[PDB]
DNA sequence: TTGTATTTATTGCAATTTTCGTGCCAATTTCTGG
DNA sequence: CCAGAAATTGGCACGAAAATTGCAATAAATACAA
């Protein structure tokens, strides 16, 4: 509902085609932050 | 374009379509008036420098004090009288090709100018400290044996050995008796819109006459024939009494 | 070049320009809706090559069309109401319209 | 003329008169404040004033 | 990739993981995070619209400025999908790139980091030994120090004011060693050795007694340690490569008129540029330090300020006497990613009414 | 004798004495910031005027360690509120939606294969702002990127695109988007059989503005084929541009006209006007006292600097100088507009300035001036001239604009050709060949006289 | 990059090594296509001034009245046309390596020239009134025998030896026999990777003529036959028929 | 009484290319008799 | 009504006028130490 760009769109084909379900992913804000800290000279990262 | 009628001038062809993928220096040998220049236009055309300039010299006219100064151009300093820097012969033929005409005639002594330039393509200008690269692919035309005057002691081996990596030889006239009536053709008819003399071809006698004929001055003699046949014509064909300035 | 305030508005019908005068402004007293053109205003769109597709569409639809793009101001959507007021502010040295 | 400018657009007491009815403008210009260049601040303000 | 489908296929997944790292950055991570190097201040042409060579928003760094196409225009279409144009540089890709590429700066000289100098206790003080007043007087080209201590009666780390240096050398002349800037501070971390310092400590404690000596020994093998055990190492905490946030994070502002007016980081990074760009072209001309040093101290200020403004001495702020945003304030506070965007957020499929 | 001597010689020498702060004149403002941004990097003693400002920050700031009990002792009010909530209980832009974002909104709601997604796709890749497809099927095919696929397939993707909203967008050329939007009308429609049969066979004839060869062909009334044509007219030719995406470009004018108290004030935009400044901080250390090579260095420098700073004030001072001269002597176009801009020529500004036609051809490059009718170039009010009756001039812009208010203003069924329109400016007195109205009728696209005529 | 497989070569390399840290000039001779200026530069890579500039200049290249402004340079005033100060190729070099190409050639003038500025690295600018002091180490190639012509009187003796504190000889190729096939297969591969050609070696005829050849232009004479055969060759192993060139 | 180093004061020519107007003519649109 | 016979326009060429750029360091007035 907010900030998962490809689950938008797949949330509203699939209520269009009447299957109530989502595919979560990855919040847009968070790799904001992710870069915004890489910015700072900090090593941030996703483990495996 | 350009006519090649006899075996030797489609063997010559063919080499020169094989070589153009190769950047090597050419060495062309044979006569006065064979066609030399032709052929090496040809080479720059069919090679990939074709948009390229072609810059062609004839180092037999340079004088020997600014062989250098024209080779290698000058900065304000270098010498008396100059003002302003000027580009040498190489860095004008920068990213192209650079023909040479009569490679043999060239002095002993200034041969030693082109020794490094060649292979390593890095030199320093007159009054300069600077060392400037280029890709230059060098071709040269002589009528002269190169081997015998290394042989003679009157030509540098290195700078040889530095040209000798590609080889031409373009046989004169008196062994082109197929390739000399297309010759006269063309010349005829170029000539005739040239001086709108209106002139269509020639005789048997006329044709006899130039086929039995072993050339010297080769295709550049042939053309001067034609040209003042032309000159001194009135006729739709040319005969044998136009032709009185042969033997 | 310059924006201007028209009433000839080459991708517009004709029911959608009933409300406006020869100045491309609305009449006092009209009932709009959200949608309706207010004020009709074209923008330049560019030196465009004349390739012959675009030779053909000037050809044939007129050269008006080829030259310049709606930019009109219009209703926000939700909005209704009365035109009861029209003000025009120009600057010096520009010509002015029939409303003014 | 910048100077006067800015003091008349955009200080923090010069405001867009209330024009909801005759009392709302009476009201605005009889309105005392502490606040401003050279007042108080709502946080540090207190408690006994 | 050749197939279109699993091209299409292979852009939309998501990264799986379990756990998240964080650590000290070498300067070679940072470059290797980047696609290049930024050299220009200018962000704009303002002529053509289109962004500059080498500039914060270069497209040969950061991408495409619209989808499957290159800055001079000779690849245009899907067809030539992940392609570098021999011309402009740019690859032939998606716009969306340019939210995910950084840049770096090269730095003329060595700047520490803000946040482990002001960041109580400070870091660099505490690893090194030393009073905070000595660090700063140092890396803002107020004082010396000693970096080698050599066949004299100077200290490794004694600090020498402009007439104590200046007898020390006409006296001793180049027995000792003495410094100033950052490069003074990255010396001092680069030599020092940790095993030594972590057993010297530990056999001090078990010798000598105290309450606060005991505090102060246990908070130094505490930070010794943590630092053995973590892969960081001391000079890392001085910068030398400056990461740039990809320009889609910093975007300009466009205004009725043409106006593209200006963002805050975008005017930081600047300063730093032009800063950056000054002092490499006066140590190329081998110019007076009496010069030199007052640029390696603007360039040291205008660093802190990109990173952290105002928590250093004073604030550096706009035209209408408002200070400039950095990153820790993206960061950080009420406004920041955390409270503002990540721990709630607005919602679709929502409404209100009375 | 040739030969490169070197020897003590007296010789007498020309005066090439020149090129020097002569480039600065034929750039435009953003190169020679460039310029100035490139010799504020070379040169410390070179600084620029700024505005930013730095203050001390001293105050304490708020934390999390302040305990409960402590937020409870305070009279004070909180400067924000911990609680995630407002008083009551950076600038970033927006996301847009183009015509290819909406085509692929349409795209992801329509029941196609992933095949056919993915042609789809790349179909809607391949189509510009105005509707139309700009690349052939074939390249779309190469794109795709299998050999399993016909063309059929790729036609059949593009007829389901070519339906979607607008009507006609992914069109291959005009007659295929006016097909595709006639599919759409009802066969109520009266004249639609004959405007079908007129795109489909007969489109060059339209576009030639024949209306002989077309109803001869197509055997038709003159009312039914108005009826035909107007109809056809009222289709929509670009349907790509119901969704517009844009916004105009400017340029800053770099001399500023107006009128005041009747009389035109000519001045330069004090917000593009170039300058520097010397940094005193650096340039105050030029003592004795110092190293010789420091002195030296900073003397070096100061002296650079001040010279680029006189060539940068003199450069202003020419260029207000020409464009005010400019504006003097074309005084009846900022008051009359066009018709009246007198003929020009380099040679006239530079006597009037007493400087070469180089230095008045320089400054006026790329230089732009604004006026209460609008943003013109220096180089705009320069122009040729046609001999006028009488030993008057008539400039060719005045010509141009005469022409075209002649061409707005005459009969759609007897358009005016070259030889009526010389006739309208003889009479006035303009004396202006057949060709040279011709050329001036090209230059502003407009069509010729047989193909302006209308039904 | 460089084959030596010869034991002369070998022991020529091991010479190199042990004169590393040895600054003295060192003089060259050899024939055409030996390989002068390959050793030249690997003595200058082995040595202290490896990242050090290595200046090559050829003594011909130079014209005669003007030979003293480009080997030491010139101050203001010196001469009409002395413009600003400028500094020679000498002190163009300073710390590194000079590389003097083809000493033989020069004249014996130019000689009686330069006998101070080698032993003791001090010289006069043309107009300078202070003293120059540099620090060069001299590399200088010749294919002439010098000790034959500091005897014939063609060479001047005082010069012999300041640059006869090093001498290195370089044998021919015809004697090399141990690097024959090496090169041959060294240059057939790159040959083969540039061109784009699908040969990968040499066939056993081939061989027994390559080593059996009078070899003339010995490693540059071997280069060129071998991109001679290249271009034409028609194979995936070339025969004795691609180099009917030699014999 | 003078000879030298410093500070301002120098924004124009001459090739050279590009463009201006205008006439001639060949491939398209209009005028007139059985 | 229709076919044979008259205006229209844009390319190409001509001379002449106008816009463009390659010349990159100089010279004259003024103050100070012997
Ligand atoms: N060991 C080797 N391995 C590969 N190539 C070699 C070797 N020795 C010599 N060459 C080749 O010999 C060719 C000529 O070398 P070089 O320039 O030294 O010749 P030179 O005539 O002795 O030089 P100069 O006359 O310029 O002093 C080069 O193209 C080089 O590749
Ligand atoms: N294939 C050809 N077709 C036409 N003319 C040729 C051909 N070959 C040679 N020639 C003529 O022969 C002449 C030879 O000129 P050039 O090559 O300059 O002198 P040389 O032959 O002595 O080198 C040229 O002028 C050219 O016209
Ligand atoms: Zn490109």
């Amino acid at each position: 509902k907010s900030d998962d760009v490809n689950g938008r769109t797949k949330m509203y084909k699939n209520i269009v085609d009447g299957n109530h379900q989502m595919e979560p992913g990855m919040p847009e804000s968070f790799n904001v932050l992710l870069k915004e800290i890489r910015s700072l000279g900090i090593n941030i990262e996703l483990e495996d | 374009e350009y006519v090649f009628e006899s075996p030797k001038m489609k063997e010559i062809l063919e080499k020169i379509k094989k070589i153009s993928c190769a950047e090597c220096p050419v060495l062309i040998t044979g006569e006065s008036g064979v066609g030399k220049e032709v052929v090496a236009r040809l080479i720059h055309k069919l090679s990939d420098r074709s948009k390229e300039p072609f810059v062609a010299l004839n180092v037999a006219s340079i004088p020997r004090d600014i062989f250098e100064a024209e080779l290698f151009g000058y900065e304000k300093g270098a010498f008396t009288g100059a003002v302003s820097s000027k580009e040498g012969f190489f860095e004008l033929a920068d990213g192209g090709t650079l023909f040479l005409d009569e490679i043999g005639e060239l002095s002993l002594e200034a041969q030693a100018k082109l020794l490094r330039v060649i292979e390593s393509g890095k030199f320093y200008r007159l009054g300069g400290r600077k060392e400037i690269e280029v890709n230059v692919r060098i071709l040269a035309a002589t009528n002269r044996n190169i081997k015998e005057l290394v042989k003679e002691g009157k030509f540098r081996e290195d700078l040889y050995y530095r040209l000798g990596v590609i080889e031409i030889e373009i046989p004169p006239l008196r062994e082109r008796k197929e390739d000399i009536i297309p010759l006269a053709n063309h010349f005829l008819k170029k000539f005739s819109r040239k001086y709108a003399k209106e002139v269509e071809g020639f005789t048997k006698s006329a044709q006899e006459l130039l086929l039995s004929y072993p050339w010297y001055g080769n295709v550049r003699e042939l053309k001067n024939v034609i040209e003042r046949a032309v000159l001194f014509s009135e006729g739709k064909f040319i005969d044998r009494g136009e032709l009185s300035c042969l033997v | 070049g310059p924006e201007e305030i028209t009433a000839d508005i080459p991708n517009v019908g004709e029911a959608a320009l009933s409300k406006l005068d020869e100045s491309g402004i609305v009449y006092i007293g009209a009932e709009v809706t959200g949608g309706d053109i207010l004020v009709g205003k074209v923008t330049p769109k560019g030196e465009t090559q004349l390739t012959p597709e675009e030779k053909l569409l000037r050809a044939i639809f007129g050269e008006k069309a080829s030259d310049v793009k709606d930019s009109s101001l219009r209703v926000p959507n939700g909005v209704s109401g009365t035109v009861i007021d029209v003000q025009v502010f120009t600057r010096d040295g520009v010509e002015k319209d029939k409303r003014a | 003329s910048a100077a006067v400018k800015e003091f008349f657009g955009s200080s923090q007491l010069s405001q867009f008169m209330d024009q909801n009815n005759p009392l709302s403008e009476i009201t605005h210009k009889r309105r005392i404040s502490a606040l401003g260049p050279g007042g108080l601040t709502r946080e540090r303000a207190g408690f006994e004033v | 990739m050749k197939d279109l489908l699993k091209f299409l296929k292979a852009q939309t997944k998501t990264e799986e993981f379990d756990a998240i790292k964080i650590a000290l950055a070498s300067p070679d991570m940072i470059r290797s995070w980047s696609f290049g190097e930024v050299k220009k201040p200018e962000t704009i042409n303002y002529r053509t619209f289109k962004p500059e060579r080498d500039g914060l928003f270069c497209a040969r760094i950061f991408g495409p400025v619209k989808d499957y196409e290159c800055l001079c225009g000779k690849y245009k279409r899907l067809k030539h999908r992940g392609v570098i144009c021999e011309k402009c540089g740019v690859e032939v890709t998606q716009t969306k790139v340019r939210r995910e590429r950084m840049g770096h700066i090269e730095l003329a000289s060595p700047t520490a980091h803000i946040w482990f100098l002001k960041s109580l206790p400070s870091r660099i003080g505490l690893l090194l030994d030393m009073p905070l007043r000595d660090i700063e007087r140092v890396l803002y080209f107020e004082s010396y120090v000693v970096i080698e201590g050599g066949m004299t009666n100077l200290e490794r780390q004694q600090i020498l004011t402009e007439e104590q240096y200046l007898d020390a050398l006409e006296e001793f002349g180049d027995e000792f060693d003495a410094k100033m800037g950052a490069e003074a501070i990255q010396a001092l971390l680069k030599s020092m050795d940790l095993e030594q310092e972590c057993e010297q400590l530990r056999e001090e404690l078990n010798e000598t007694n105290s309450e606060t000596k005991r505090k102060k020994l246990t908070k130094r093998i505490k930070l010794l340690e943590a630092f053995v055990q973590s892969g960081n190492k001391p000079e890392w905490m001085i910068l030398t490569v400056l990461p740039v946030l990809p320009p889609d994070l910093r975007p300009l502002v466009p205004l009725d008129g043409g106006r593209f007016a200006t963002s805050d980081l975008n005017d930081l990074y600047r300063r730093v540029i032009n800063r950056n760009n000054r002092l490499k072209r006066l140590l190329d001309l081998a110019a007076p330090d009496i010069i030199v040093r007052n640029e390696k101290r603007m360039l040291q200020e205008a660093v802190d300020a990109l990173l952290d403004n105002g928590r250093r001495g004073r604030a550096i702020t706009g035209s209408n006497k408002r200070p400039l945003k950095s990153l820790a304030d993206m960061i950080k506070g009420k406004q920041g990613r955390f409270r503002q965007n990540l721990l709630g957020k607005r919602v679709d499929y929502s409404g209100r009414s009375v | 004798k040739q030969g490169l001597q070197l020897r003590l010689s007296q010789q007498l020498a020309m005066t090439p004495q020149l090129q020097q702060a002569i480039r600065l004149l034929q750039l435009s403002t953003l190169e020679l910031q460039q310029e100035l941004q490139q010799a504020l990097e070379s040169n410390p003693l070179l600084e620029q005027i700024d505005t930013h400002e730095e203050i001390d920050t001293r105050e304490t700031q708020d934390s999390e360690t302040l305990d409960t009990a402590d937020a409870l002792e305070q009279k004070e009010m909180p400067e924000e509120l911990p609680l995630d909530a407002s008083w009551d209980t950076v600038y970033q832009g927006e996301t847009t939606q183009t015509l290819q974002d909406y085509l692929m909104w349409q795209v992801e709601l329509t029941p196609f294969s992933d095949t056919d997604r993915a042609i789809a796709t790349s179909i809607v890749d391949a189509v510009d702002e105005t509707g139309y497809l700009t690349v052939p099927l074939e390249d779309i095919l190469e794109s795709i990127g299998d050999e399993e696929i016909d063309i059929d397939e790729v036609e059949a993707v593009l007829k389901r695109i070519q339906r979607f909203d607008p009507v006609g967008v992914a069109a291959k050329d005009l007659r295929d988007c006016l097909l595709i939007q006639l599919s759409q009308f009802d066969k109520t429609t009266p004249w639609l059989e004959e405007a079908r049969l007129i795109i489909s066979d007969h489109l060059d004839l339209l576009a030639n503005h024949d209306f002989r060869t077309l109803m001869r062909v197509t055997r038709l009334k003159e009312d039914v084929l108005k009826e035909a044509v107007n109809l056809i007219q009222s289709l929509d030719p670009r349907p790509g541009q119901s969704i517009q995406t844009g916004e105009p470009e400017y340029v800053i004018p770099d001399v500023l006209v107006r009128k005041h108290n009747g009389h035109w004030t000519v001045e330069l935009n004090s917000d593009s006007i170039p300058r520097l400044q010397i940094n005193q901080h650096y340039a105050s250390m030029c003592n004795n006292a110092r190293n010789d090579g420091d002195s030296q260095f900073i003397r070096s420098n100061l002296q650079d600097a001040k010279w680029l700073i006189k060539s940068l004030e003199s450069r202003n001072d020419t260029l207000l100088r020409v464009s005010r001269c400019i504006v003097e002597q074309q005084q009846a176009f900022f008051e009359q507009g066009e018709e009246y801009m007198k003929p020009m020529v380099l040679a006239d500004i530079a006597q009037a300035v007493e400087m070469h036609e180089s230095t008045i051809s320089r400054v006026t490059t790329q230089k732009y001036l604004h006026s209460p009718r609008g943003i013109f170039e220096l180089k705009y009010f320069f122009s040729s001239h046609v001999n006028t009756e009488g030993g008057g001039e008539a400039s060719s812009t005045a010509i141009r604009a005469l022409v075209k208010k002649l061409i707005a203003a005459e009969n759609p069924a007897k358009p005016l050709s070259d030889s009526k329109l010389t006739s309208l400016l003889s009479e006035q007195g303009i004396m202006v060949a057949r060709r040279t109205v011709a050329k001036y009728r090209e230059s502003l696209s407009i069509p010729p006289s047989n193909q302006r005529k209308q039904l």
